[PDB]
RNA sequence: UAGCUGGUUCUCCCCGAAAUGACUUUAGGGUCAGCCUCAGGCGCUGACUGGGGCCUGUAGAGCACUGAUAGGGCUAGGGGGCCCACCAGCCUACCAAACCCUGUCAAACUCCGAAGGGUCCCAGGUGGAGCCUGGGAGUGAGGGCGCGAGCGAUAACGUCCGCGUCCGAGCGCGGGAACAACCGAGACCGCCAGCUAAGGCCCCCAAGUCUGGGCUAAGUGGUAAAGGAUGUGGCGCCGCGAAGACAGCCUCACUGGUCGAGUGGCGCCGCGCCGAAAAUGA
RNA sequence: AGAGCGCAAGGGUAGAAGGGGGCCUGACUGCGAGGCCUGCAAGCCGAGCAGGGGCGAAAGCCGGGCCUAGUGAACCGGUGGU
RNA sequence: UCCCCCGUGCCCAUAGCGGCGUGGAACCACCCGUUCCCAUUCCGAACACGGAAGUGAAACGCGCCAGCGCCGAUGGUACUGGGCGGGCGACCGCCUGGGAGAGUAGGUCGGUGCGGGGG
């Protein structure tokens, strides 16, 4: 995904929110610059992006690059983004969220129940020429109460986790009930 | 519960920290009024959901009371109200997500959540899972 | 620093007896009063102070 | 209702702050335990009064694991 | 266990600094409040003998010697971590003449 | 006797409070302090502001302590699925300590922590500033409003403190229909002069039925909520379509039919609608 | 450092104020610069001087207790002394 | 002037935990012995004295790795002196000056004063 983007600088942060336009900053070790997009453009990209996929970022300067979405401030009270920030790449590998996919109905949600499906993705040390668009994770084995962790995961070539490897990543749990209402009105 | 002892009351200033974000399920109720939500609300609230989609998904409550409501037993004007006539609230800001369901479609979703809005003393708003996660 | 032209165009009444001194401070005491006093760090830190009921000029 | 009661409130505090001149004897902090330390040219009593030993200016330091401490730099 | 180094200090100036290895002993005055030495007698590093007592006595009066000389005289002795006694004791039985 | 009530008589000029703290068989009374006034002395110090240093634990935030807390994972103690009882573990749509992940809460919790506040130094500041000594006091029912908290029911023209303000003493003047404290503003006297403030400029009533551009169809405006609706404009996205689409021609879909070119769903904003029953005449 | 520190809570504290031992009785006399707090009266901190002592080799420390409660003007009288 | 070690003070975790490696000439420790000084509620463990043989294992010094710990911007927001505007309200918005906590990027296996000894 690209996305035109703009130099900022001592320009109201609300008044840019006003014309429409988002602030932000780019960054890495070596270096951060003041910023702002188009928000129904930047709404409409990360979308999709989010933090998973790669942003190339099109500056005036002619310059294009390989920016990841560290982190967005919403503002409270009816949720709508105040800034962004975008971790400039460059090739060291550097770590991130990668999306999962829970493929195939577990064992307990067939025979009644529900999956609680705990990180949608997973933080990894990766290299950033190896952006798995996703990972794959055979939940199909869950009866319910089972539970999958990290150590547990379909590790892509020159990929690695970078969280807790007896982490959990998701658990099938009972499901919410009317006939539990009775016996809950009973204590 | 547990802790110690009646509260005092304290104001209910802007709705800085009260909001979240959906962390839980598929989909979310928020409110937008600042407001002492009862237990007995919560409950009412809850079940609202339950009862709809019998053997339904999961419910996810967000929000605990535990702030102790006082009350007077209809006299003058000395002493604390020992109260907890309605026990116990949990003060809500704007913006704080109560509750989030998962393992259900929309139509059973947007329900069963809508029933808790007319449960609510609050004015509120659905929600997806845009694509916001910190 | 050149100087500073100072008129009291707003009644302090109902304002803060720091604001009333601030005033006694430059020297205005009537409304509508002119009054210039040199641009210093001292005069315009009481002159800001009761920006919203005076106006200022460069003199 | 068994409360509805306290005590009468002591004024403690620091009793005068860095870049203050004292004389031999002023009282620099009142305090409950050691909040602050003595240190060159201050010491403390039974209740942990801080005081100065001499005249001079009083001059507060931090020291972080060793915690801060009350100075009278003398000069007169 | 340096808890009496703490004492010596907030209580005057010109520390007897005593350290003493297994088969050594050195001491050096010094005006705190900046952390600066004025005189070093070290010993078994130095020149002297070999008997630890018999040495520090020397010592002591040889600090005493150097140091006087500067004009020199708080006494306020650091007895380091090492019980006021023997060797340490004859150290300062040296000061205690020179 | 009356720590209570009532009454207390000529004029002009200057300044001008208090309704708080402490103690009080004290509580509508007193004593000292605070605040007013007069005289003498001191003489740039005073409020306020600038720069600098130190002190602080509130707003907010946070879970590191004290506790509270939903979900999950993991695992001592309870019940066991396959059973196995004189034994066992992955594990059970079973109750849970500790711990871990996710997610939160607190006046009497704080790893953090502002704005600000206090004080000192230097500087500006000659003001019904300031300090010292004395003579004379009154005041010690306060109130409304804004703000920060407690109590109360996130009731009261409620109550109790804190910071400020005004009334009190400015029921003198302009506006708010009328209205101590809301907006404007501090009345020495005179004028058949001028300029503005708030608020206004259709008539009652001074001043534009002013100019340019929208919105409203309810007398909304002319003062109510959850909630509900093809009210009405503005904005946006998502589905069908001249490969003929949407209605009705039993039809919706769809082709020949044909108006054939728009149509269906959602969301955001402005103004309005319903919800909306009271006692002398509107 | 979540224990302890006689007791409530708090602040403080292991670089001791906590625990153990040796010797000791400064839970001294005569004073007291300078201050905290403060309407008054009270309350609190205190370096230092003199006298005669305690512990330590010494620098030094000791005018009760880690600190903040554990209290009562005057009047009237008892008791011991001058 | 430069390197290494020893004693000491300052900053007070970017100084720490852990892991690996390195130093015994000197220094230091460990170590040998319990007669003398001194010591154990018992023990020469500790304090102490007299000292060779041994060792760098322990401890310590120096040097590496960022797993934990620790430090941590910029940007934005909260909150807020002061000045305003809006609703019945629980509340809400603007101007102006100040501006966190959390989180992100990153940093960190220290720095330094004095004295002594060794090359
Ligand atoms: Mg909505
Ligand atoms: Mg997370
Ligand atoms: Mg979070
Ligand atoms: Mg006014
Ligand atoms: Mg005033
Ligand atoms: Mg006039
Ligand atoms: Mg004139
Ligand atoms: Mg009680
Ligand atoms: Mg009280
Ligand atoms: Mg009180
Ligand atoms: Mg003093
Ligand atoms: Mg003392
Ligand atoms: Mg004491
Ligand atoms: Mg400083
Ligand atoms: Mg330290
Ligand atoms: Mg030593
Ligand atoms: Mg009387
Ligand atoms: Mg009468
Ligand atoms: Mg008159
Ligand atoms: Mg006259
Ligand atoms: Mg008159
Ligand atoms: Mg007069
Ligand atoms: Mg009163
Ligand atoms: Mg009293
Ligand atoms: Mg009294
Ligand atoms: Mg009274
Ligand atoms: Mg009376
Ligand atoms: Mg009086
Ligand atoms: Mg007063
Ligand atoms: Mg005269
Ligand atoms: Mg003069
Ligand atoms: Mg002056
Ligand atoms: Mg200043
Ligand atoms: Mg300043
Ligand atoms: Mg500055
Ligand atoms: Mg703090
Ligand atoms: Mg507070
Ligand atoms: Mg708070
Ligand atoms: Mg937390
Ligand atoms: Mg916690
Ligand atoms: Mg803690
Ligand atoms: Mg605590
Ligand atoms: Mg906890
Ligand atoms: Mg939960
Ligand atoms: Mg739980
Ligand atoms: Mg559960
Ligand atoms: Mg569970
Ligand atoms: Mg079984
Ligand atoms: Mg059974
Ligand atoms: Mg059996
Ligand atoms: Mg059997
Ligand atoms: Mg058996
Ligand atoms: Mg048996
Ligand atoms: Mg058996
Ligand atoms: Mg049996
Ligand atoms: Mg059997
Ligand atoms: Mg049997
Ligand atoms: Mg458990
Ligand atoms: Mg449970
Ligand atoms: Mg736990
Ligand atoms: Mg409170
Ligand atoms: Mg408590
Ligand atoms: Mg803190
Ligand atoms: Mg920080
Ligand atoms: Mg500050
Ligand atoms: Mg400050
Ligand atoms: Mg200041
Ligand atoms: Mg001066
Ligand atoms: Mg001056
Ligand atoms: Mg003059
Ligand atoms: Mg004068
Ligand atoms: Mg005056
Ligand atoms: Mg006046
Ligand atoms: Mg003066
Ligand atoms: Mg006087
Ligand atoms: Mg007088
Ligand atoms: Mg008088
Ligand atoms: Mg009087
Ligand atoms: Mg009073
Ligand atoms: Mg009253
Ligand atoms: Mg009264
Ligand atoms: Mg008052
Ligand atoms: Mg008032
Ligand atoms: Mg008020
Ligand atoms: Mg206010
Ligand atoms: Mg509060
Ligand atoms: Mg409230
Ligand atoms: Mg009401
Ligand atoms: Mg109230
Ligand atoms: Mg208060
Ligand atoms: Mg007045
Ligand atoms: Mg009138
Ligand atoms: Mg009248
Ligand atoms: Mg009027
Ligand atoms: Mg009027
Ligand atoms: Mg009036
Ligand atoms: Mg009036
Ligand atoms: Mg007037
Ligand atoms: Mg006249
Ligand atoms: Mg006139
Ligand atoms: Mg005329
Ligand atoms: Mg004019
Ligand atoms: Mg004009
Ligand atoms: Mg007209
Ligand atoms: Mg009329
Ligand atoms: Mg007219
Ligand atoms: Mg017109
Ligand atoms: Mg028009
Ligand atoms: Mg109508
Ligand atoms: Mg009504
Ligand atoms: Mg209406
Ligand atoms: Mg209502
Ligand atoms: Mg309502
Ligand atoms: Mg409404
Ligand atoms: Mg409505
Ligand atoms: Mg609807
Ligand atoms: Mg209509
Ligand atoms: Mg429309
Ligand atoms: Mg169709
Ligand atoms: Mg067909
Ligand atoms: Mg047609
Ligand atoms: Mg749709
Ligand atoms: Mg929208
Ligand atoms: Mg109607
Ligand atoms: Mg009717
Ligand atoms: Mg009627
Ligand atoms: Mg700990
Ligand atoms: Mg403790
Ligand atoms: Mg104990
Ligand atoms: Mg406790
Ligand atoms: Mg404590
Ligand atoms: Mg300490
Ligand atoms: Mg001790
Ligand atoms: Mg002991
Ligand atoms: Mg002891
Ligand atoms: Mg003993
Ligand atoms: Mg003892
Ligand atoms: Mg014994
Ligand atoms: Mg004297
Ligand atoms: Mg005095
Ligand atoms: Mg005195
Ligand atoms: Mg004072
Ligand atoms: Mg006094
Ligand atoms: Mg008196
Ligand atoms: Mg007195
Ligand atoms: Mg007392
Ligand atoms: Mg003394
Ligand atoms: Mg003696
Ligand atoms: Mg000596
Ligand atoms: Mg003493
Ligand atoms: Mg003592
Ligand atoms: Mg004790
Ligand atoms: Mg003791
Ligand atoms: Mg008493
Ligand atoms: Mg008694
Ligand atoms: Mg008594
Ligand atoms: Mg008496
Ligand atoms: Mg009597
Ligand atoms: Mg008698
Ligand atoms: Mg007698
Ligand atoms: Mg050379
Ligand atoms: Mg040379
Ligand atoms: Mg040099
Ligand atoms: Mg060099
Ligand atoms: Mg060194
Ligand atoms: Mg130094
Ligand atoms: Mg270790
Ligand atoms: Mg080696
Ligand atoms: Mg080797
Ligand atoms: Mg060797
Ligand atoms: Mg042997
Ligand atoms: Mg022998
Ligand atoms: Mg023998
Ligand atoms: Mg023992
Ligand atoms: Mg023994
Ligand atoms: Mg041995
Ligand atoms: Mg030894
Ligand atoms: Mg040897
Ligand atoms: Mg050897
Ligand atoms: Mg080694
Ligand atoms: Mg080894
Ligand atoms: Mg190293
Ligand atoms: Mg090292
Ligand atoms: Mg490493
Ligand atoms: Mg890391
Ligand atoms: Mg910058
Ligand atoms: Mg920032
Ligand atoms: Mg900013
Ligand atoms: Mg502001
Ligand atoms: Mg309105
Ligand atoms: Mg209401
Ligand atoms: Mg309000
Ligand atoms: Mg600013
Ligand atoms: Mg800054
Ligand atoms: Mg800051
Ligand atoms: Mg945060
Ligand atoms: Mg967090
Ligand atoms: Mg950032
Ligand atoms: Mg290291
Ligand atoms: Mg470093
Ligand atoms: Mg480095
Ligand atoms: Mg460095
Ligand atoms: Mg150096
Ligand atoms: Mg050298
Ligand atoms: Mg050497
Ligand atoms: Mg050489
Ligand atoms: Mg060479």
């Amino acid at each position: 995904y690209r996305l035109k983007a703009y130099y900022r600088e001592g320009e109201k942060p609300s008044a840019l929110r006003r014309a429409g336009k988002l602030p932000g900053v780019m960054y890495n070790r070596h270096l951060n610059r003041k910023v702002y997009v188009d928000l129904v453009e930047f709404d409409k990209v990360f979308r999709q992006a989010s933090i998973h996929h790669v942003i190339v970022l099109e500056l005036p300067d002619g310059q294009s690059l390989p920016t990841l979405v560290r982190q967005v401030n919403l503002d409270k009270r009816r949720r709508r983004p105040e800034h962004v920030d975008f971790f400039v790449l460059s090739d060291e590998p550097v770590e991130m969220y990668v999306p999962l996919r829970f493929v195939g109905t577990p064992a307990g949600v067939r025979a009644g129940g529900v999956l609680q499906e705990i990180h949608r993705d997973i933080l990894v040390k990766v290299s950033p020429r190896n952006i798995p668009e996703f990972i794959e994770v055979d939940v199909s084995g869950l009866e319910i109460g089972d539970s999958l962790h990290a150590s547990d995961l379909k590790l892509p070539p020159g990929v690695e986790l970078a969280v807790s490897p007896e982490e959990t990543i998701a658990a099938v749990v009972p499901p919410e009930d009317v006939e539990k209402l009775a016996e809950e009105a009973a204590a | 519960r547990m802790k110690y002892r009646k509260q005092q009351r304290g104001r209910l200033k802007g709705a800085t920290k009260g909001g979240d974000y959906v962390a839980f399920g598929d989909f979310g109720l928020v409110a937008l009024e600042p407001a002492w939500i009862t237990a007995q609300q919560i409950e009412a609230a809850r079940v609202a959901m339950v009862r709809h989609f019998r053997r339904g998904g999961k419910i996810f409550i967000r929000i605990f009371p535990d702030k102790p409501y006082t009350k007077k037993p209809l006299e003058v004007r000395m002493g604390k109200g020992k109260g907890n006539v309605e026990g116990y609230v949990a003060v809500v800001k704007p913006g704080r997500v109560m509750f989030e369901v998962a393992g259900v479609t929309e139509e059973q979703a947007m329900e069963a959540l809508r029933i808790a809005g007319h449960k609510l003393p609050i004015k509120t708003k659905i929600v997806r899972r845009d694509a916001y996660d910190e | 620093m050149p100087r500073l032209k100072v008129k009291l165009v707003k009644s302090p009444i109902g304002y803060p007896k720091d604001q009333k001194a601030a005033l006694k401070a430059l020297g205005l005491r009537r409304l509508q009063q002119e009054r210039v006093l040199e641009d210093t760090p001292a005069i315009r830190g009481n002159v800001e102070k009761v920006a919203h009921l005076v106006r200022v000029e460069v003199v | 209702t068994k409360n509805g009661r306290d005590s009468q409130a002591k004024r403690l505090g620091v009793k005068r702050y860095e870049g203050q001149v004292v004389r031999a004897g002023n009282i620099l902090v009142r305090q409950r335990g050691t909040r602050f330390k003595p240190g060159k040219n201050v010491g403390m009593g039974r209740d942990f009064t801080l005081f100065a030993l001499v005249d001079g200016v009083v001059e507060f330091q931090d020291r972080g694991r060793l915690g801060r401490y009350v100075h009278v730099r003398p000069l007169a | 266990k340096f808890r009496v180094r703490n004492r010596i200090k907030r209580t005057g100036r010109l520390r007897l600094s005593v350290f003493r290895s297994l088969k050594h002993i050195y001491a050096q005055i010094i005006d705190d409040e900046k952390g600066v030495t004025l005189v070093s007698a070290s010993s078994l590093a130095l020149k002297l003998k070999g008997n630890k007592t018999e040495v520090a006595r020397q010592v002591g009066r040889a600090l005493a010697e150097k140091a006087l000389a500067l004009g020199i005289k708080q006494v306020a002795f650091d007895r380091g971590p090492y019980k006021y006694h023997g060797r340490v004791k004859a150290l300062a039985e040296g000061a205690r003449e020179g």
